[PDB]
């Protein structure tokens, strides 16, 4: 906890809160990024904030599309996704590594927000439930 | 589209019983066969004891049996003895010699025309429709002496456990062909015994060759017949774990275009609704 | 997308020459008219897509 | 070309002329109908002309149904396909042959557009792509 900062925003938090929890840890961390300095940020179930991001849209009577998401909901994780960065000399040389999370169903990997994640993030740590109930842990696909 | 994944369930659903019950039906096969087998595998001790084990003789014309299945459910029994009748008959000619294909069974005539067709001569079909006896296994012998060959070869899967199914060679020489000319070691092995038949030593050995080539044939399509039933129940466990696997992911699919299908209609009544509100 | 077409349209109209014109993701332009379709006061096309797809 | 008329109303042209461009071709033929000769008309993509029609009505706030498609969708393709007729030896008894073209999705004859088109024709020349790649070609089913 020396290094860490936590940004909880649990379940009995409202959707809004949910909504912007990943976008207050991103600028905690886009903090470090910008001053040289190095940083590595979780959003734990981005699954959830695109669920929370839901619950904001269908109360905005905002018309839905796949599995009933409202359309902007690739750009709700691009938009915090791509402020993962490397800077450049000119700009501190800072970095910011991001680790979403995503839950699948039943291993359903091509999932809407499953896929929209994966058309962001660089590369992809699958793991799977059947070498999880083997013993074999960390479960690497 | 969204009722084809429904019948298409209905349809493996029903497989992976069919292959149940066809692997429960080989195993009770299995275990009549298994005291069948137990029967009928000591006559084969004797002649080995009396005439030996002569695979690689210098045999001028031979004749090779392949003893495989009729029906063709197997999974790995009937191709696994043509590699071994392949290559056993890559083995015995070696000074041109000519060698007769023979094999037993409908899986097996339609097996080794593929890589001996001009070198086939007679295929044996409908032989476990009742069971197997003596009799019909003396008659496919007799039409191995319509050829007069200088030793036979049998191949045939033995049934050595339920999971074991060692592809066994039994080699019957000619008797006076060639039997007595490989038993003349400083002297002749064979003149130990005293013979008390009717007439010389040739034609006991005659009858005596007819009689064990008989006996080691029976024995042959006994041993496969069992290990037909054994591979019979192993295939349809392995492919009752793959029409249940299948129908898992058939499941999970059908599941998610459930939930996409009621999101759908959903979303269309909702539309329309607030078209108007 | 529209704006790589211009650069394009440029060099094979004016300059009259072969080009070629690489598009990442030209599904992200029928995306984003989603997005921006929501709250243009539309009725929604089939699975959520704009009606003037 | 000599025989032919080619009305195309393409993708860029605006969604009413790809609305009412079968109907423009098939009162060409009407022309070679009404007058003793045989016509052959061929609507290609009727289910494009069906999409077009979608977003004309959706844009005009109809209420849309299933797909999205208006209420009158089926009314829109049965007073254009039941045009095509041979006439009696009163009316010159002249003739018009239609040929509808419609895009399945996957081979499912289950949608509205296929099930609408598929209740009004006489016929219907199903092909299929897995026949199509089996060297059966003419894929017809």
């Amino acid at each position: 906890m020396r290094y860490t900062i936590m940004v909880s925003a649990t379940a009995s938090d409202a959707a809004p809160l949910q909504f912007l929890a990943p976008y207050s840890g991103c600028a905690m961390a886009e903090y470090f990024r910008d001053t040289g300095k190095h940083g590595l940020i979780i959003y734990d179930d981005l699954s959830k904030q695109s669920v929370a991001y839901r619950q904001m849209s269908l109360l905005l009577r905002r018309p839905p599309g796949r599995e009933a998401f409202p359309g902007d909901v690739f750009y709700l994780h691009s938009r915090l996704l791509e402020r993962a960065a490397k800077l450049s000399k000119e700009l501190g040389g800072g970095s910011l590594t991001a680790f979403p999370v995503i839950e699948t169903q039943a291993g359903d990997v091509s999932a809407y927000i499953a896929t929209n994640v994966i058309s962001i993030t660089d590369g992809q740590i699958f793991l799977e439930t059947e070498l999880f109930y083997k013993g074999i842990r960390p479960a690497l696909n | 589209s969204n009722q084809a994944v429904k019948q298409r369930i209905r349809a493996i659903k029903n497989i992976g019983k069919i292959t149940k019950a066809m692997k429960m039906v080989a195993a009770s096969k299995m275990k009549n066969a298994q005291i069948a087998v137990e029967q009928s595998r000591g006559l084969v001790d004797p002649f080995v004891r009396l005439f030996g084990d002569f695979p690689a003789v210098n045999s001028n014309k031979s004749v090779v049996v392949a003893v495989t299945s009729d029906k063709g459910l197997c999974g790995g029994l009937n191709s696994n003895i043509t590699k071994y009748t392949r290559a056993t008959l890559a083995t015995t000619e070696s000074e041109g010699k000519d060698v007769v294909v023979v094999s037993i069974g409908d899986k097996g005539r339609s097996q080794l025309t593929r890589i001996e067709s001009q070198r086939y001569q007679l295929a044996i079909a409908d032989t476990y429709k009742v069971r197997v006896t003596f009799g019909q296994a003396s008659l496919i012998v007799e039409e191995l002496i319509k050829h007069n060959p200088q030793s036979y070869q049998i191949l045939f899967n033995k049934f050595r456990s339920a999971i074991s199914f060692k592809p066994t060679v039994a080699t019957i020489l000619s008797p006076d062909l060639l039997e007595k000319q490989l038993e003349d070691v400083t002297g002749n092995s064979l003149d130990a015994y005293d013979i008390e038949a009717s007439h010389e030593r040739s034609d006991v050995l005659r009858d005596l060759t007819e009689f064990h080539l008989g006996v080691t044939l029976y024995n042959a399509m006994l041993e496969n017949n069992c290990s037909e039933h054994a591979s019979r129940m192993s295939a349809m466990e392995n492919s009752t774990k793959s029409a249940g696997e299948m129908l898992g992911k058939l499941t999970l699919d059908y599941n998610r275009k459930r939930q996409a299908t009621i999101t759908t209609e959903l979303i269309e009544i909702i539309a329309g609704a607030s078209a108007l509100m | 997308a529209l704006t790589g077409l211009t650069v394009a349209e440029y060099f094979r109209d004016i300059e009259g020459q072969d080009v070629l014109l690489f598009v990442d993701n030209i599904f992200r332009f029928t995306q984003a008219n989603s997005e921006v379709s929501a709250l243009l006061g539309r009725i929604p096309s089939a699975v959520g897509y704009q009606p003037t797809l």
